[PDB]
């Protein structure tokens, strides 16, 4: 389906987050994509502890 | 805005998904694939006749300074729907 070419190097918009998902294993890069309220998808490095904590925060709601 | 997921082309031989060319849109702006990223170098006609069915032999390449540099390899590619 879709793959990430670059990681968002900045702060993640926790309170604007709607959901998250994982890109396919067939992508060249591993990625966690965040989807915001207003529809923006943001590629994120799955090894970044900030990214992991964002996913943990979002899934725990 | 360049850290968004991008539409790629699918293949039949079980290998890594690859970009059409070396550029992609995010938020309405065009960004460049990173150097070394896997890509397809299609002719104009191939882009025009690309479908969601395998029907086309696509030249594989690596992105270098925004160009899809062919590595001599060919594989069937087609649009993810």
């Amino acid at each position: 389906r879709e793959c990430c070419l670059e990681y968002f190097k900045g702060a993640i918009p926790l309170r604007k987050l709607k959901t998250w998902y994982q890109t396919s294993e067939d992508c060249s890069r591993d990625a966690i994509v965040f989807v915001t309220v207003q529809g923006r998808a943001i590629c994120s490095d799955p090894n970044n502890k900030r990214v992991k904590n964002a996913v943990k925060y979002l899934q725990s709601l | 805005r360049s850290a968004c997921p991008a539409r790629h082309l699918n293949n039949t031989n079980g290998t890594v998904l690859k970009l059409l060319g070396c550029h992609y849109f995010c938020n309405g702006t065009l960004s460049t694939a990173p150097d070394g990223y896997p890509c397809y170098n299609l002719t104009a006609q191939q882009v025009r006749t690309l479908t969601t069915y395998p029907n086309t032999s696509c030249a594989v390449g690596v992105c270098m300074k925004g160009t899809c540099v062919k590595n001599g390899t060919m594989e069937q590619c087609f649009k993810t729907p």
